[PDB]
């Protein structure tokens, strides 16, 4: 993907994640945690739908055309019938072939895309309190027991209450 | 400072593979086919009228063939033509029979009117062994059979028919081709016979065709059928010294043709669609179908390709 989050600096999904596209994998004093983000993995999803929406439908109401199959051969008329059905078929056989490999090359950087747009959030929460450890982790410089983990999670978390207790463990 | 967050994403252990514009393969957590490859067995009836022609084809139904009065006043989205249908009557070529055919099938409805033409001294209704109705020899319904009157007599004909109606007339007609000049004069008196149809617009004869041709049904005899249309305020005149199968009648033109024709043995079913093969109905909502480039109604796009994967998640990187 253009973003290198996905099969990138996150080496890895996780199979235990069953209930988003998207989540937060957490070890405090008190334990491990992994729970789904909503916002991120609708934001992929209705992306997709949408996707899946403007391309199924289409609408190709045909009924009188020409003749396609043929026993004997005649000449003229018949070879410029075969070729008209040949060429629309080739043509919108490409169209098809075309149109999944775009479509499947934005899906992929727009999942990517997210998964980064998640990471780089939870970074700007953090402010000063944490770094960057390198594989979608941030190591957090002060004690951050469930609640702490649950206000990063969903967005309360203030960085001026730790920011004394983790500037002073990030430097000395 | 010790504590640890990790931002992550799903994964399952057995993904889709996909195309995308580099790869050939990339494995997806979820994926949709976009093309049809699966039709129902049979034809669905609704919401598109179909009519099924049974053991006549439509060029038979028009011209009134033995077996195909339940055909009389049949409307059509879609005439469904079977391949095992069987030719009933007197053994015939149409010049124009593709364009024929299709004009039929496009226009979508068999509403005849019947019309009394005076033909002059010559008697009618022939019939033939070769067209029987219920064991009884017998003709086209549509087509009347001329002859020489008893007393040797097959004088000029010369009728008008009038449209002042709101619809254009297709007239069907015919000509008689004998195997020897010997059946040309026992028939039609003159020799040579010969038709000529005219409208204000346009004009067509047909000298018939006398020589020896293979039996087909018994026989060596031919009829080649023609047809004129008539928009309103034209005219039609028929001309014979001979040899005429003339109309009973006109079938009525439709102003809009909306409708066509599907060659297929595949049978008439309950299902609900609005997609026809010739392979059988389709229930899908897919974009594309590989199933047969012949397909009527509101279908998917027919292609080449066997499958084509819609990625419809993220890439899958399991563990
Ligand atoms: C007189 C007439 O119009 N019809 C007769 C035909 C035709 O004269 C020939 O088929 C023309 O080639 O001949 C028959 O033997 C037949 O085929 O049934 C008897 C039939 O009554
Ligand atoms: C018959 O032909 C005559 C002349 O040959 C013509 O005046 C007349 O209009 C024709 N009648 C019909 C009914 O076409
Ligand atoms: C349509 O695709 C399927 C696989 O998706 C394949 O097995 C089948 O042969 C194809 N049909 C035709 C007529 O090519």
């Amino acid at each position: 993907g253009l973003f290198g989050a996905i099969a990138g600096f996150i080496e890895n999904g996780w199979q235990g994640l069953i209930d988003g596209w998207y989540g937060f994998r957490h070890q405090n004093a008190e334990g491990t945690g992994t729970a789904a983000d909503l916002k991120s993995t609708q934001a992929a999803i209705d992306q997709i739908n949408g996707k899946l929406n403007r391309l199924i439908e289409k609408t190709n109401d045909k009924y009188h055309q020409i003749e396609k199959e043929f026993e004997q051969v005649e000449g003229r008329i018949q070879d410029l019938e075969k070729y008209v059905e040949d060429t629309k078929i080739d043509l919108w056989s490409y169209n098809a072939e075309l149109l999944v490999a775009l479509e499947n090359q934005h899906t992929i950087d727009v999942t990517d895309s997210e998964m980064n747009k998640l990471f780089e959030r939870v970074r700007r929460q953090l402010r000063e309190n944490a770094e960057d450890k390198g594989n979608g982790c941030f190591e957090i410089f002060h004690k951050c027991d469930n609640n702490c983990i649950e206000s990063i999670r969903n967005g309360t978390y203030d960085h001026d209450i730790y920011r004394d207790e983790a500037i002073n463990n990030r430097f000395q | 400072g010790n504590p640890v967050i990790c931002m992550g994403h799903h994964a399952v252990a057995n993904g889709t593979m996909v195309k995308t514009l580099a790869d050939d393969q990339v494995e997806v957590v979820t994926a949709q086919e976009l093309v049809e490859s699966q039709n129902l067995p049979e034809l669905c009836p609704s919401p598109l009228r179909l009519v099924d022609g049974q053991t006549c084809d439509i060029i038979n139904g028009a011209l009134g063939s033995p077996g195909c009065d339940h055909l009389n006043g049949a409307e059509w989205d879609v005439f469904i033509e079977r391949p095992n249908a069987v030719d009933t009557c007197y053994p015939f070529d149409v010049p124009e029979y593709q364009s024929l055919r299709s004009i039929l099938a496009n226009n979508g409805k068999f509403e005849f009117i019947a019309e009394e033409f005076q033909w002059n001294t010559v008697k009618q209704n022939g019939k033939s062994g070769a067209c029987k109705r219920a064991n009884v020899n017998d003709f086209f319904n549509r087509l009347n059979w001329l002859v020489k009157s008893d007393g040797n007599a097959y004088p000029l004909q010369n009728l008008t028919k009038i449209n002042n109606g709101d619809y254009a007339r297709l007239y069907i007609w015919g000509v008689h081709h004998p195997s020897t000049d010997t059946e040309q004069t026992n028939l039609y008196k003159n020799n040579p016979g010969g038709v000529t149809v005219s409208t204000k617009t346009s004009q067509t004869s047909v000298v018939p065709n006398i020589g020896s041709r293979p039996l087909v049904r018994g026989l060596s005899g031919r009829v080649s059928f023609y047809w004129t249309i008539v928009e309103p305020g034209d005219l039609i005149v028929f001309n014979t010294i001979g040899n005429l199968i003339a109309p009973r009648g006109h079938y009525k033109l439709n102003n809009q043709k909306k409708s066509t024709i599907l060659n297929t043995a595949i049978p008439i079913g309950s299902c609900v669609s609005k997609c026809h093969t010739d392979k059988g109905s389709l229930s899908t909502t897919k974009p594309f179908q590989n199933i047969s480039r012949i397909a009527v109604g509101d279908c998917p796009r027919y292609v080449k390709q066997g499958s084509l994967k819609l990625a419809t998640g993220m890439r899958n990187i399991p563990e």
